[PDB]
RNA sequence: GACUCGUUCAUACUACAGUGGCCACACCAGAUCCCAUCAGAACUCUGAAGUUAAGCACUGUAAGGCUUGGCUAGUACUGAGGUGGGAGACCGCUCGGGAACACCAGGUGAUGAGUCAU
RNA sequence: GCAGAUGUCCAAAGACAAGCUCAAAGAGAACAGAAAUCUCUUGUAGACUAAAAGGGGAAAAGCUUGUUUGAUUUCUAUUU
RNA sequence: UAGAGGACAGGGCCUUGACCUAUUCUCAAACUCCCAAUAGGUAAAAAGGGCGAAAUAACUCAAUUUGU
């Protein structure tokens, strides 16, 4: 079939919670991660995070390798190291609830739900 | 003290439950001629061209057409006397109107009957019928379903 | 809590069924069909443009109460007939699209030989408005290219020049137009790596066409196509509701 | 001192006494504010259609008056 | 069997299931080019290796909702009359009009123009 | 009489277009907690729309962005 | 206003509550899913209507003959 899971999505955050110097160093420190650059938090600035998607994603989901409660109900995880990761995976046909035209929703068979995620995760 | 344009409208300016959004695209399709009827409906969900609260369910004739909008000549009472009163809405509250529906229907169902009368040459009562008492009927019922009715005591 | 309590299933008012299927606007559809109401009679000619994943299509519609009327209609596999076997998804194959719309329109019409439309690729004519199709208005979307097919054809399609491939760069559209850059895509393709060039072109290859024949299987396509354009019951319910409890009784 | 404030009694008898007067609705009215570009138009046609009328009615009058 | 543009705007929606794909819709492969972003996710472009898992279509549920009919009920309320009753509050009669909530039952769509496939 | 509001405010809070969807909840992630940021799910508006209150609003009338000055000159038919 | 059933907080498996689900007693001039009676409006043909031709126009339309 094609229900296989796939990493949709990881994306790493920075919260400092302040103004710059440390900030732009964190904006530094995702940019030599990732060669992309990051985006900012609330302006009420405060944050830096980014989104990577395919094999740049793996490769550092395998880096941050190095618990079996971390995951959501809807089949996501994401832990700690300072810096966040937070992968969000799915199966393929997610388009359909993103793209512009004939949005709609998967149904929950097609969802990959807790138990899937953990088996997933076990299986990488 | 307060007698400003939308005073007292809370309600009839309100659009009705589960029928709040614009108007559907086929409104704009709906053809519009001079001299014909029409009634004033204010759609509030168009706020430019909205007729005055009074004029809200009133008909009127055509006088005036524009790229979007309508004037109608509606009838007013002012203490002694009616007058007409040009009112331009836009064509989102305004909607044709069938108060001589009847009549037109009448008019073409009249025109081929009195045709078709006059060829057979017969004198024929085309007015309408204002039925009024009926004539005598000898009607049978089944006895198995006469109901004798009896007033009903208190409980 | 719940949110989708039974008051809320009372209180919800559902989207018109085209919106919640995603398919048309209904304001860009009312401001394009939407005539002044002086004008008795006036049409109002819409271009519609939808391009599937698939194929691109076209076709010109008028607005009625009843329903839409359509007056003419191409889609892209009708391609194969004028010698293009192989990308209909083009800019290229939106441009022969809109050109076959509009050159069978007028055929229908009886009026090519008084708008023969432009030679080649560089009384007043049909006046149509172009419909965009919830699709998002980039410079180089292929519903222009297919307005331009069309302006080609002899309709008269407003339209600025801001929206063709560059900010205007009438070469550069050319070439779009006969799928040049489809071209250069598989000269750059094998010159670096022929295995994914053969695994990305594989019909391409199939239909034996060239890297410097998809120009000239565009022109005389341009040519050749101006040439010539089940239900169940209360009944069943209650007898099989009745089984499933029997049913439950044993088994659960 | 004080006052009555207001009373719409008897306004309607009054009104109906000399009864509710209705508008004449005559049959042209005036098309002064009205739809230019049409009306003007419709001024050419007119001016079209009388002399036309009026060219026919001076040439039989003259062909039938010498 | 499908698609595009529509109409009606829930009998058309929502949840959970089941079934299905010649072309067809799609998911899907990719990012040189137009274009687009933190992110080819989206958008835009170029494809045709895979797949009905999803969207989509059809069906099911003593399903919610919606809709129709019944019943609530000639009940509530009400127009006109009364030198009617009653201390009053209120309540009849005469000539007339006539609900709602709830509950019960059925149903869960229909359709205009054009086109593709066989 | 009852509950209130007005003598303002705005080069954008005016104009147009495009993209987006809000409040809130739940689940999950180093510091990080009832609240910081990030991800998903649900979400008919329970947000926002300068201000009183009432109407209207979801591919918007809300949010973000881009470009602007139609907050321009003149004149009618008119509504309160 | 009352209880009934149930996976977060607190104390000693228990209890207190919160919260959730289905119920329950009672209300609104500035509440409304629904909604009367009465009151209100428009129409019910001749200076008009229907159906055709022929003119006129600088309007309208792709239309010197589309439409008005």
């Amino acid at each position: 079939v094609m229900r296989e899971i796939k990493v949709n999505k990881l994306v790493l955050n920075i919260c400092v919670g302040e103004s710059g110097d440390r900030l732009t160093r964190a904006a530094r420190v995702l940019e030599q991660l990732t060669e992309q650059k990051p985006i900012f938090g609330k302006c009420r600035k405060i944050s830096c995070f980014v989104t990577v998607r395919g094999k740049k994603a793996l490769e550092i989901l395998e880096k941050g390798l190095k618990r079996r409660k971390n995951f959501s109900d809807t089949g996501n995880f994401g832990f700690g190291i300072g810096m966040d990761f937070y992968v969000h995976l799915s199966r393929s046909g997610y388009r359909v609830t993103r793209r512009t035209r004939r949005r709609s929703k998967i149904s929950k068979t097609h969802k990959v739900t807790k138990e899937d995620a953990m088996k997933w995760f076990q299986t990488k | 003290k307060s007698r400003g344009k939308r005073s007292g409208t809370r309600y009839k300016f309100s659009k009705k439950f589960r029928k709040h959004g614009e108007c559907t695209a086929n409104k704009y399709l709906e053809k519009l001629n001079y001299g014909d009827y029409v009634d004033i409906v204010c759609d509030s969900t168009q706020q430019k061209g909205m007729p005055f609260n009074y004029y809200h369910g009133k008909t009127g004739k055509i006088f005036h057409i524009t790229k979007r909008g309508v004037g109608v000549l509606v009838n007013k009472r002012v203490k002694h006397r009616i007058e007409q009163k040009k009112v331009c809405v836009r064509i989102e509250h305004v909607r044709k109107s069938r108060c001589n529906e009847d009549f037109l229907l009448r008019k073409i169902k009249n025109a081929e009957l009195i045709k078709e009368a006059k060829l057979k040459n017969e004198h024929i009562n085309i007015k309408r019928k204002t039925e009024g008492p009926k004539p005598a009927a000898m009607i049978k019922v089944p006895p198995s379903k006469i109901i004798t009715i009896e007033p009903l005591p208190f409980y | 809590k719940v949110v989708k309590n039974k008051a809320y299933f009372k209180r919800y008012q559902v989207k018109y069924r085209r919106r919640r299927e995603g398919k048309t606007d209904y304001r860009a559809r009312k401001a394009l069909i939407l005539q002044d109401k002086n004008k008795y009679n006036a049409q109002k000619l819409r271009f519609v443009v939808r391009k599937t994943n698939s194929q691109v299509i076209c076709q010109i519609a008028c607005a009625h109460i009843e329903g839409d009327k359509i007056l003419a209609e191409a889609k892209s596999k009708e391609l194969i007939r004028y010698g293009i076997p192989v990308g209909l998804k083009n800019y290229a194959a939106a441009y022969a699209t809109g050109l076959l719309c509009a050159r069978r329109f007028l055929k229908s019409l009886n009026l090519d030989t008084q708008f023969l439309g432009v030679e080649k690729v560089t009384r007043k004519p049909i006046k149509a408005f172009l419909d965009v199709g919830i699709t998002r208005t980039t410079t180089g979307n292929r519903v222009f290219a297919a307005l331009k097919g069309a302006c080609d054809g002899g309709l008269n399609i407003p339209h600025g020049n801001n929206r063709f491939p560059g900010s205007f760069n009438p070469e550069q559209l050319r070439k779009n137009i006969l799928g040049i850059h489809v071209a250069e895509y598989m000269k750059t393709l094998q010159e670096e790596d022929n295995d994914k060039y053969k695994t990305h072109f594989n019909d391409y290859l199939k239909n034996n066409i060239g890297a410097d024949d998809i120009e000239q299987m565009y022109l005389n396509a341009h040519e050749k196509i101006r040439q010539n354009p089940k239900k169940l019951n209360a009944k069943l319910r209650k007898k099989r509701v009745k089984e499933k409890l029997a049913l439950y009784v044993e088994k659960l | 001192a004080k006052s009555k404030n207001h009373t719409n009694h008897n306004q309607n008898r009054k009104a109906h006494k000399n009864g509710i007067k209705k508008p004449k609705k005559h049959k042209f009215m005036s098309r002064k504010g009205l739809d230019p570009n049409f009306f003007r138009n419709q001024k050419y046609c007119l001016k079209g259609i009388q002399k036309k009328k009026k060219e026919l009615k001076l040439k039989a009058k003259q062909e039938k008056n010498n």
